[PDB]
RNA sequence: GCGUAAAGGGCUCGCAGGCGGUUUCUUAAGUCUGAUGUGAAAGCCCCCGGCUCAACCGGGGAGGGUCAUUGGAAACUGGGGA
């Protein structure tokens, strides 16, 4: 198995994103790490505390969505398909949602956000898209 | 060649009595036609489409070709859609002519504008759809200015536009800017021109 | 302010069949049921005391809703000596949801009641007072308690999370507030003020309808 | 929630008054059925109706349906917050956010619903079913799912007006 | 899109092909960005001017490439080593 890691994490935050669970697991990797700092710093989940140990893993985030159904993780989509890769230039870095959501394009200086990557003005692999 | 209609029943079933501003068929407020005295009903989205396009287009009277080219040509400008179409489709040389207190009829001021008479900008303007931008001296063509129509329209009063500026003695004119786009407040609702001509 | 030692006679309900929703407050399972969580019942009882009192002092009627056998003494005595006009019989279909035709049933109860001293007997033959007295005899015994709600029921103290399910849907119809003691094998998110405790013990019914009815009763006459 | 009371001027456009007949012993008992949606002209635009014996009867049960429900539709000045492809019931709707003078370009049930529910420029071209009830259903779910930017900053705690453009 | 509407190969083993666990050093082959060349004119779009205006003409721009040559970033796919 293991078709794509970022799709496993996105399916984790999605399926737990509708389950109404307090904490959520993940496979601990550099994409779950840097995507945990980006997606946690933008204010969707409460806190990622990467409780590492032998042999590999393992991240553990909490859903920062209150009483109101559908919190800061309101819907996620694989904008980049590992298998048929997305791409985005500088002027073509698309900001997902329009005014609500935010996309995460893996820039050439770190896994940026949408508006910050447009602040650098350089695109890359479209890493994921959180509508 | 637009100058063909009756000019009573076209406003009478066109939707609103203009212009005007009393020639709306006040003797019979219904629509014209043989089956017209009875109860009228509302249309579909093509009902407000044809009432918006035929209503807003009947205020000037142009053909559907030139009015359509003013539809897309108006949409080529800046600003909003119906505002740009509204300032475009009323800022013509004949609407600027009969809007400056030139003639007491839209067709009469039209033929007074393309009869060779109302020459503007210092020269002649012999095409009734050959307009003038904000700042052209929309003149009176003083080689035949001693006329009955021009003197009688200069005697008849009317609310001159603040986008324009008249001259009853000096034989001149002007348009200060674009007209009051939302300010020109007839019944012609530009949304029906944004729908019944957009597909 | 629930009697904490007195609450130790009304904690317990069905077990081995409890849903995941109304089992988050479960303390533990020791061989017969899940032991319901005590301190959650206490703090929730305080939420019913303050919110039921202060919201009950706005002036609206409280619907003492009750279904089960031996659940009519706590609601008929509790509300009938409390200040609400509830229904502890078999539930009427669409109680708040009808809101007019239940009113016309109030009209039949009105002419049936006021026709008792209205010379209803001694006009027609014995079949008139016999069949009609059977009519109020089989009408007042089903739908008399709604006479304490001439406006809409502003709140629904429902005492049965399973038997009163059509009531929970009826108050789900409007935006009305429906707080109630829902058992361990119930659905949590349907009610707005959970009383997470059992209802099997009749003393639990007297503590629930006594805390509720006494809450609205003592909170309401304190204007003077 | 919350159920908005009938406390404004309703528009009461009729979507379509379809025929209906229950094939019973004796022909077909024909009864009119009309799902006509009432609109508040500011955002309360709700669309459900019923059946009755006459055409005015279907108007009456339809108006009772409009007094049943209402929606919010938060949209800042001739748009929606996020132009989401909103369709539920096997009938899609593709309503994007449009500019100021770009008009309400929608279809039958979309042009009725958004046309009587306060729209200024929202481009809409459907992709899916074409029943009337399916159109008001998926359009009502899509209008009842589109998010507002101030509340979207006020419930996901990042910052209000921190996502601008 | 594929249980019943058209659509799961009867089922398996396998070469080619397509895709792939976590950490770390290098690389630029992809990925992205800067500089030059070149993508002729006329045409599409933007900005003006000339035929009474318009169609039209003219001027001033723009945009168009897995494009070459060349400078960077190494996050991600890949090459290589642990």
């Amino acid at each position: 198995v293991m078709t794509d890691p970022i799709a496993d994490m996105l399916t984790r935050i999605r399926n737990a994103n509708m389950v109404r669970h307090e904490k959520l697991e993940i496979p601990a990797s550099k994409l779950k790490r840097e995507i945990a700092e980006i997606l946690k710093r933008e204010g969707f989940i409460r806190d990622v505390e990467f409780v590492e140990d032998s042999k590999q893993g393992i991240i553990r985030v909490f859903l920062k969505y209150g009483q109101n159904n559908e919190r800061v993780i309101t819907g996620l989509k694989r904008i980049s398909k590992p298998g048929l890769r997305v791409y985005a230039k500088s002027n073509e870095v698309p900001r997902v949602l329009n005014g609500l959501g935010i996309a995460i394009i893996s820039t050439s200086q770190g896994v940026l956000t949408d508006k910050e990557a447009r602040a650098k003005q350089a695109g890359g692999e479209v890493l994921a898209y959180v509508w | 060649a637009r100058y063909t209609g009756p000019s009573w029943k076209l406003s009478r079933r066109l939707g609103i009595s203009l212009s005007g501003t009393g020639k709306e068929l006040e003797k019979r407020p219904y629509a014209p036609g043989p089956h017209g005295p009875g109860q009228r009903k509302k249309l579909s989205e093509y009902g407000l489409q044809l009432q918006e396009k035929q209503k807003l287009r009947h205020m000037y009277g142009v053909n559907e070709r030139q009015f359509r080219t003013l539809f897309d040509k108006a949409g080529k400008l800046a600003g909003k859609h119906g505002e740009n179409f509204m300032i475009l489709l009323d800022s013509r040389l004949d609407n600027v002519v009969y809007k400056l207190g030139l003639a007491r009829t839209r067709r009469q001021a039209r033929q007074l504008v393309n009869h060779g008479h109302i020459l503007v900008d210092g020269s002649r303007v012999d095409i009734p759809s050959y307009l003038v931008k904000p700042g052209q001296t929309i003149g009176v063509r003083e080689k035949s200015r001693n006329l009955s129509i021009i003197k009688e329209s200069v005697e008849v009063n009317n609310f001159v536009p603040e986008y324009l500026t008249f001259d009853a003695e000096k034989l001149e004119g002007t348009f200060t800017r674009l007209p009051e786009r939302s300010e020109l407040a007839p019944e012609i609702n530009e949304a029906l021109i944004v729908e019944f001509y957009s597909r | 302010m629930k009697q904490l030692l007195e609450a130790g006679v009304h904690f317990g309900h069905q077990t081995r069949r409890w849903n995941p929703k109304m089992k988050r407050y479960i303390f533990t399972e020791r061989n017969g049921i899940y032991i319901i969580d005590l301190q959650k019942t206490v703090k929730k009882v305080e939420e019913a005391y303050n919110f039921t009192k202060n919201l009950a002092a706005e002036g609206g009627k409280i619907l003492f809703v009750g279904t089960k056998k031996q659940a009519q003494d706590s609601v008929k005595e509790e509300a009938q000596r409390s200040g609400m006009y509830y229904v502890n019989q078999r539930w009427l279909g669409g109680t708040l949801t009808n809101f007019e035709t239940i009113q016309k049933r109030i009209k039949r109860l009105k002419d049936i009641e006021k026709m008792q001293e209205n010379g209803t007997f001694d006009v027609l033959p014995k079949k008139e007072v016999v069949q009609l007295k059977k009519e109020l005899e089989r009408l007042e015994k089903f739908l008399g308690g709604i006479k304490d709600m001439k406006d809409l029921p502003d709140a629904l103290f429902i005492i049965d999370p399973r038997k009163e399910r059509i009531a929970v849907a009826e108050a789900r119809k409007l935006n009305i507030p429906i707080i109630g003691i829902v058992d361990t094998n119930c659905d949590p998110d349907e009610i707005d003020v959970v009383i997470p405790a059992n209802d099997d013990a009749i003393r639990a019914v007297k503590l629930l309808t006594s805390k509720m009815a006494d809450a609205i009763l003592e909170a309401k006459q304190g204007e003077e | 929630r919350r159920i908005d009371p009938s406390k404004l001027e309703l528009e009461e456009r009729l979507v379509t008054v379809n025929r209906v007949a229950k094939v019973v012993k004796g022909g077909r008992r024909f009864r009119f059925a009309a799902l006509v949606v009432v609109g508040d002209k500011n955002g309360h635009v709700g669309f459900g109706t019923g059946k009755a014996q006459e055409v005015p009867e279907a108007i009456r049960k339809a108006v009772e349906d409009a007094k049943k429900n209402l929606i919010e539709v938060p949209m800042v000045g001739t748009t929606i917050p996020h132009e989401i492809i909103g369709r539920f019931g096997a009938g899609n709707i593709l309503l994007k956010p449009a500019s100021e003078g770009t008009g309400v370009i929608a279809g039958g049930p979309v042009r009725a619903v958004l046309e009587l529910a306060g729209v200024a420029d929202i481009l809409s071209k459907s992709l899916g079913s074409n029943t009337p009830i399916n159109m008001i259903r998926a359009t009502l779910q899509g209008l009842s799912e589109l998010k507002r930017a101030e509340d979207v900053a006020k419930l996901r705690g990042k910052s209000v007006e921190e996502l601008l453009g």
